[PDB]
C-alpha cells in the first residue's frame, strides 16, 4: 500500500489547487482516502474523506463549501481541490487510506506542499554569518525566498557536526527567510574553508557561499 | 460471500452493520455469521464470540 | 462535532520515565472508535493505537493505549529518545465528521545547560545589497525556554525581531535559537551600539554581547 501524491504548488490567493493521490492497487473497491492537512507548526484537520464505490465524498464543515474530493476508478486516484484559497491553506497536504468500518488511517501519502500567497518564486540571496568574537561561530543568512523549502549543507556534506539550520519564518513582505550556523574550532578558522550549499528547488538555485572571517 | 475459513478477529461498531446472515456446519466448513456491511462488503463472525451476539440481536430490534 | 481536548500541551519527561497522555472527548465515543498517532519533525503521521487499545504495525511494546468513552491514554512505558514527537488523537465513530485533538508534544528531559551566545554583524556583502540583517545566536541550551532582547543605541527593542527554535537535538537534547534584527541599511546606518541579551535559567547573570559599526 503505498500513496503517492503530487507535487508542491504555489498558487495566489482567491485561486484554486487540486491535489492528486495515486493509490497502489484498483483497490479502494474495500477502502477509502481521506485528506487531512498540517499549516506550519500546527495541527492535523481533517478535511474530508471519499469511499469510492459511494461516489460522493463527505466534507469538514469548516471547508464544506470549498472543498471537493473526487476518486477515479480506473486511475484508482483520488483527488482534493480546495478554491477561494486563502493564506491559512498554506499546508502540507495528506492523502490517508481508511476502512468504511472502522475509520483509522492505517497509512499516510508522502504530502503536498501548498503555498498560498502573492510572492512570486524567488531564489535566496545567501550571505555569510562571518565568525570573531575555544570554539566559533559561523554560518549563513538565506535570505528572502519563496516558497519552502530550502535545503543546506555544509563543504558539500563532509561539515554535519554541530550543524544548526533554523526553521525558516515567515516576513511580513511573504518571503521567507533562515540562517545556517555551525560550531567549529578557533584554530580552524585560517586554516580551513567553509561553504554552505544553499537548493532552493522551486525556483530552480543553487548557491555556494564561502565564508571567512573577515 | 459463499463460506467462512477465517473469521474476522476485530470487533465492529453496529453503526457499520446494515444486517447479518447466518451459515451452517453442513455443505460448508464453519459455522458463521456474515455481516453486511454499511459499505456493502460482507465480514465473516465467530457466533461463538460476544459482540457478535450482541450486534445480531441489535440489528433485529 | 466530537471535541477532543488532549492535556498536557508539552509532556517533559527524563529517558526512561513513563508518558501518560490524555484525550478527553465532548462526547461518548462509541466502540473506542478512537485513534493515537505520531509525528516526528518533518514527517507523515504515523499510527500507533486504533481502537483505543490495540497496538498497531511494526510499533514497539513500550507503546499502549486504554480507556473507553471519553477517557483516553496514550502510555509509552519506558521513554526512549527517539520518542521526541507530537502524538495526535482521533475519534473515527463519526464517519462524515472525523475529528482530531490538538496534540501534546513529548519532550526530552535533561540538566540544566547554559547557551552559548554570539552576535553577528550585517555582512558587508548584504549592505551591498541594500539590507543589514543582525543575527544572535543561543548555542545548545536547555531548558527551551529563554529570553532574547535587542538594545540598540541602549534602547531596548519591541516586535523588529523574529526567532527560529530548532527540534530538540537527538544525540544532547538541546535547543538552539536565533535572533534576527533585520533593517534597511539607511535603517540599520541610523545607530551604533547593537547588543543581544539574553536570559536563561542556566545563567547566573543575563548574558550581553554586543559591537559597533
Amino acid at each position: 500500500v503505498e500513496l503517492v501524491q503530487s507535487g508542491a504548488e504555489v498558487k495566489k490567493p482567491g485561486s484554486s489547487v487540486k491535489v492528486s493521490c495515486k493509490a497502489s492497487g484498483g483497490t479502494f473497491s474495500s477502502y477509502g482516502i481521506s485528506w487531512v492537512r498540517q499549516a506550519p507548526g500546527q495541527g492535523l484537520e481533517w478535511m474530508g474523506g471519499i469511499i469510492p464505490i459511494f461516489g460522493t465524498a463527505n466534507y469538514a464543515q469548516k471547508f464544506q463549501g470549498r472543498v471537493t474530493i473526487t476518486a477515479d476508478e480506473s486511475t484508482s486516484t483520488a483527488y482534493m481541490e480546495l478554491s477561494s484559497l486563502r493564506s491559512e491553506d498554506t499546508a502540507v497536504y495528506y492523502c490517508a487510506r481508511y476502512d468504511g468500518i472502522y475509520g483509522e488511517l492505517d497509512f499516510w501519502g508522502q504530502g503536498t506542499l501548498v503555498t498560498v500567497s502573492s510572492a512570486s518564486t524567488k531564489g535566496p540571496s545567501v550571505f555569510p554569518l562571518a565568525p570573531s568574537s575555544g570554539t566559533a561561530a559561523l554560518g549563513c543568512l538565506v535570505k528572502d525566498y519563496f516558497p519552502e523549502p530550502v535545503t543546506v549543507s555544509w563543504n558539500s556534506g563532509a561539515l554535519t557536526s554541530g550543524v544548526h539550520t533554523f526553521p525558516a519564518v515567515l516576513q511580513s513582505s511573504g518571503l521567507y527567510s533562515l540562517s545556517s550556523v555551525v560550531t567549529v574550532p578557533s584554530s580552524s578558522l585560517g586554516t580551513q574553508t567553509y561553504i554552505c550549499n544553499v537548493n532552493h528547488k522551486p525556483s530552480n538555485t543553487k548557491v555556494d557561499k564561502k565564508v571567512e572571517p573577515k | 460471500v459463499t463460506c467462512c475459513y477465517n473469521f474476522t478477529n476485530r470487533k465492529i461498531s453496529v453503526q457499520r452493520l446494515a444486517s447479518y446472515r447466518r451459515i451452517t456446519s453442513s455443505k460448508c466448513p464453519k459455522e458463521a455469521v456474515i455481516f453486511k456491511t454499511i459499505v456493502a462488503k460482507e465480514i465473516c463472525a465467530d457466533p461463538k464470540q460476544k459482540w457478535v451476539q450482541d450486534s445480531m440481536d441489535h440489528l433485529d430490534k | 462535532e466530537i471535541v477532543l481536548t488532549q492535556s498536557p500541551a508539552t509532556l517533559s519527561l527524563s529517558p526512561g520515565e513513563r508518558a501518560t497522555l490524555s484525550c478527553r472527548a465532548s462526547q461518548s465515543v462509541s466502540d473506542a472508535y478512537l485513534a493515537w498517532y505520531q509525528q516526528k519533525p518533518g514527517q507523515a503521521p504515523r499510527l500507533l493505537i486504533y481502537d483505543a487499545s490495540s497496538r498497531a504495525t511494526g510499533v514497539p511494546a513500550r507503546f499502549s493505549g486504554s480507556g473507553s468513552g471519553t477517557d483516553f491514554t496514550l502510555t509509552i512505558s519506558s521513554l526512549e529518545p527517539e520518542d521526541f514527537a507530537v502524538y495526535y488523537c482521533h475519534q473515527y465513530i463519526q464517519l462524515h465528521s472525523f475529528t482530531f485533538g490538538q496534540g501534546t508534544k513529548v519532550e526530552i528531559k535533561r540538566t540544566v545547560a547554559a547557551p552559548s551566545v554570539f552576535i553577528f554583524p550585517p555582512s558587508d556583502e548584504q549592505l551591498k545589497s541594500g539590507t543589514a540583517s543582525v543575527v544572535c545566536l543561543l548555542n545548545n541550551f536547555y531548558p527551551r525556554e529563554a529570553k532574547v532582547q535587542w538594545k540598540v543605541d541602549n534602547a531596548l527593542q519591541s516586535g523588529n525581531s523574529q526567532e527560529s527554535v530548532t527540534e530538540q537535538d537527538s544525540k544532547d537534547s538541546t535547543y538552539s535559537l536565533s535572533s534576527t534584527l533585520t533593517l534597511s541599511k539607511a535603517d540599520y546606518e541610523k545607530h551604533k551600539v547593537y547588543a543581544c541579551e539574553v536570559t536563561h535559567q542556566g545563567l547566573s547573570s543575563p548574558v550581553t554581547k554586543s559591537f559597533n559599526r
